[PDB]
């Protein structure tokens, strides 16, 4: 056994109040989150498709294979494709001297 | 996040300056 | 105040006075080559 | 304002002026004591109207570059009083 | 289909006597669809209301053309009756919790699908099916940012203007000295010219002269650079007031007349306001200035009428780019998402859920989005 | 006349010699007053106005992206290979991943101290976890672009069973939880590493 | 221009604003600070667990 806490099992702990039930976490060894591989899937894919996980929460993100084969909720955390670049320094290149 | 003036501390600046003045110049007269 | 003023009041200082040295002894030099 | 420690710029300013008047006499070969003085401190700050240095031939003309030292001088403790208050 | 008019989303417009619309393109040439759409003439009620046929078309026209292509769907598009979202009202017999306009409209049948921005809500879910949103996106401020002038009318100094008087005494009383120390070693004017054109560099010009020189000089510079001092220290300031920050702005917590801002209607906004009751006196002053639409509401804020205004940023963003006046204040708050509604019992949800994913995988949103609601900045 | 003028409008000239004027001029050098005052203020105001361009790419779509030759520093964009980044970009940008597969990165960590160096000029990754990595870097150099400009955004939500009679009420609990304002003390101490710059 | 710039700086780091200074919520070696023992303090630390 192992000490679970963070943000999803806060959630999960939160939801506890409206379920009301007993919950147990488990760890897929084979592999993070699995994709479509000789039409067998893996992860916590493969885990709630052959009904070993009624309801899963790993902050699986979202695409266009898993909706088909299992249903979700409305989503909570936001993510998506995001550039980060590095922040730069004030200068003086509007014009000096002139107007501004 | 202050502005405010020339405030009480710089009269007493042009004061001290004037009486430098005026004791340099009675200095002079009596020399 | 410390050592910025400090420093650039030093650093002009012997720059002017190696200035006034070595203009003085150029224009000694300068003088002497003019009145040959 | 600005000098802090206040007890070495006012002395300092007093001895280069001693110093620039000394090298002064020494360019003898107009007065000693009744010009270098007066362009001491019309130099040290630009707002002086009783300026004349027409005596100076060569050699007072290369006294004339502490004019940029006087100048970053006045820039430096005006922008700290603007800054500091 | 019923459709709320939305000025970033749906460009309601009156039809030519042709009983059509014009054709236009966009800046990339494409061909603009429009679809003629059924709804009031008049939007403000108190009026003769007439179902005449407007041309309506934006940003969800587009998506609604696909979904039909590629879901065999033939839709119909209408107008809101009220203008509203629709939320709970009390009416005779109170105790009735029936819905009012397009929530209202959805449920009694006559609508089967909505392709509409509404936020979703709890209370709007336990009656009505959502599908997933379009994109997610909260709500901002919007105040008014006009160009900053310079507002330091203080020509001659802050107070105490008698310091003019006081160096003016000073000249004199230092020329006078000079005129004695000359006696005592230059008779009419030369002296006070002096101690002028000392001070206003134009080149005008034994012992007690020289240090009478010397303290003049060194009093000359305290002047300019007292002055230089102030007018440095009063152009160290923003003269616009500071923007808002979010909704922990504190001015924002204390409701004034001097500082009015409002919502539009029950819409999701109320109810989001409504949910957080710490805030009492927000309410007792937010519902003294409601309008009746966003548009009139913008149109107030632009008018200089109302300081602030309370919508989905989606819209503020897109009105800031396209007018150069408005600005948006705060960073996020209350970040939600917009959705379909649709009765529980339509078996449109699998379908429609799949078509939405594929086209926004498909890139389709940035397109639209690049098309309609991303334009030039300011 | 013109040159008096021109060197009494400022302090710092040299060839200045008005002993013609005898009364009538003494006056008029009045105006070096005006002059001395519209350069202070000219001075202050310089120097007030220069105390401060964070964003400008806007999205994947901008041209700066697509076309690197047009600035001569060459842009050293990054993703995590055998991710879902590339089949995104794939499906959306051909011509954009030939360029892409240039600079490759085997990790997180190798993105963030390349950045911290300046190796690569932007980085691409997962929305959530570049905002938890530019929240939690020291220096507070790296910062995400604005809101609302992400390619393909979506969500996270949480997995069920197809036909399980559970999705009807945890949809509500979530809308209620995200609607009572439940989430904000989350997200102060569970990801949030500066959040303010300027 | 510039020297108003420079000088217009604040040359110490900026105070500690409170419990929520964003410095503190991430320890470094640079900036190192701690508690003395079990008492109060550390049951207080101790007792808010994020
Ligand atoms: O929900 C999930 O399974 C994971 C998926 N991850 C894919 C990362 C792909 P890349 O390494 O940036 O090319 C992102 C985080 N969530
Ligand atoms: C429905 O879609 C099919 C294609 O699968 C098409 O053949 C058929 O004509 C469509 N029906 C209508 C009424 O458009
Ligand atoms: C659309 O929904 C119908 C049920 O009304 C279903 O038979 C059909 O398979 C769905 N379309 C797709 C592409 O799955
Ligand atoms: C991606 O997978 C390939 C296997 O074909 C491997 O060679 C490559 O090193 C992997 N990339 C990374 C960053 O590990």
């Amino acid at each position: 056994k192992k000490c679970c806490k963070g943000f999803c099992i806060d959630i999960l702990k939160k939801l506890s109040r409206t379920v009301k039930f007993t919950y147990d976490l488990y760890l897929v060894t084979n592999g993070k989150h699995g994709k479509k591989v000789n039409n067998v899937w893996n992860g916590m894919i493969g885990e709630v498709v052959y009904q070993r996980a009624v309801m899963a929460v790993g902050s699986l993100t979202i695409n266009e294979e898993r909706s088909e084969v299992v249903d979700f909720s409305v989503p909570f955390v936001e993510t998506g494709i995001s550039v980060m670049v590095s922040r730069s320094n004030g200068t003086v290149s509007p014009s000096a001297f002139l107007e501004p | 996040v202050m502005s405010s003036q020339l405030d009480i501390d710089n009269m007493a600046g042009v004061f001290y300056m004037l009486a430098a003045a005026m004791a340099l110049s009675l200095i002079t007269f009596i020399w | 105040t410390f050592e910025n003023m400090a420093g650039v009041f030093m650093l002009v200082a012997g720059g002017i006075v190696a200035g006034i040295f070595l203009i003085f002894i150029e224009i000694a030099y300068k003088r002497h080559k003019d009145a040959r | 304002f600005s000098a802090s420690v206040w007890v070495m710029m006012f002395v300092m300013l007093l001895i280069v002026s001693a110093i620039a008047v000394f090298v002064f006499e020494y360019f003898s070969p107009s007065f000693t004591i009744g010009k270098a003085i007066w362009l001491l401190w019309g130099l040290v700050f630009n707002n002086s109207v009783p300026v004349q240095n027409p005596k100076g031939t060569t050699s007072k003309i290369m006294v004339s570059v502490w004019a940029f030292f006087a100048v970053i001088f006045l820039a430096s403790y005006t922008a700290n009083l603007a800054a500091f208050m | 289909i019923v459709t709320i008019h939305q000025e970033p989303f749906v460009y309601v417009k009156p039809t030519l006597s042709d009983g059509t619309c014009k054709e236009e393109f966009t800046v990339n040439g494409d061909p603009v669809k429009k679809v003629i759409c059924t709804g009031p003439n008049d939007t403000s009620p108190g009026s003769p209301r007439h179902t005449v046929p407007q041309c309506c078309y934006g940003f969800c026209i587009d998506l609604l053309i696909k979904l039909a292509r590629t879901m065999n769907f033939t839709y119909e598009v209408h107008l809101v009756a009220d203008g509203k979202f629709g939320t709970q009202e009390r009416v005779n017999n109170s105790n009735k919790k029936e819905w009012n306009g397009m929530m209202g409209e959805l449920l009694s049948g006559q609508a089967d699908m909505i392709v509409a921005p509404l936020t979703i809500n709890n209370e709007r879910a336990q009656y009505i099916e959502f599908s997933k949103p379009f994109k997610y996106q909260g709500l901002t401020i919007l105040v008014k940012k006009e160009i900053p002038r310079s507002t330091l009318d203080s020509f001659m100094q802050p107070f105490q203007s008698t310091l003019w008087l006081l160096v003016g005494l000073s000249v004199h009383v230092v020329a006078v000295m000079l005129y004695l120390l000359d006696r005592f070693s230059l008779t009419l004017s030369s002296a006070m010219w002096f101690s002028w054109g000392v001070l206003l560099n134009s080149g005008i010009g034994s012992f007690s002269a020289r240090i009478l020189g010397m303290v003049w000089a060194g009093f000359a510079m305290i002047i300019v650079a007292s002055y230089t001092a102030n007018l440095a220290a009063f152009l160290v300031l923003d003269r616009p007031e500071e923007r808002i920050t979010g909704i922990n702005d504190p001015r924002l917590r204390n409701p004034s007349d001097k500082f009015i801002y409002a919502t539009v209607k029950q819409s999701s906004v109320d109810i989001y306001f409504r949910r957080q009751v710490c805030l009492s006196t927000m309410y007792r002053h937010m519902e003294k200035h409601n309008y009746e639409s966003a548009a009139e509401a913008i149109q107030a804020v632009r008018d200089n009428k109302l300081h602030a205004f309370i919508w989905d940023s989606a819209v503020l963003e897109f009105e800031a780019s396209q007018k150069c006046d408005l600005v948006t204040t705060g960073e996020l708050f209350f970040r939600s998402g917009f959705g379909i509604g649709m009765r529980k019992d339509s078996p449109w949800k699998q379908n429609v859920s799949l078509s939405i994913l594929k086209s926004h995988e498909n890139g389709f949103m940035e397109d639209l989005d690049k098309t309609w609601v991303r334009y030039q900045e300011c | 006349a013109i040159w008096l003028l021109w060197g009494l409008v400022f302090n710092n000239s040299v060839p200045v010699q008005n002993p013609k004027g005898t009364t009538s001029k003494i006056m008029v050098s009045v105006w070096a007053f005006f002059a001395v005052i519209f350069l202070a203020s000219y001075t202050a105001n310089l120097a007030a106005f220069m105390i401060q361009f964070v964003d400008q790419v806007t999205g994947l779509s901008d041209k700066k992206f697509q076309r690197p030759h047009d600035y001569s520093p060459p842009f050293r964009f990054g993703t995590v290979p055998n991710g879902s980044t590339e089949r995104n970009i794939r499906n959306n940008y051909p011509y954009m991943h030939q360029y892409m597969t240039k600079f490759n990165q085997k990790g997180v960590e190798d993105a963030l101290v390349s950045l911290k160096t300046g190796k690569l000029d932007a980085f691409i990754y997962d929305a959530a976890v570049l905002n938890y990595k530019a929240g939690r870097d020291e220096g507070c150099k790296l910062v995400t672009i604005g809101s609302g400009y992400i390619f393909a955004t979506t969500g996270y939500g949480i997995a069920l069973q197809k036909g399980s009679p559970w999705k009807r009420q945890i949809d509500l609990a979530l809308l209620q939880f995200v609607g009572d304002g439940e989430m904000e003390e989350l997200e102060t101490c569970w990801l949030t590493g500066i959040c303010h710059n300027e």
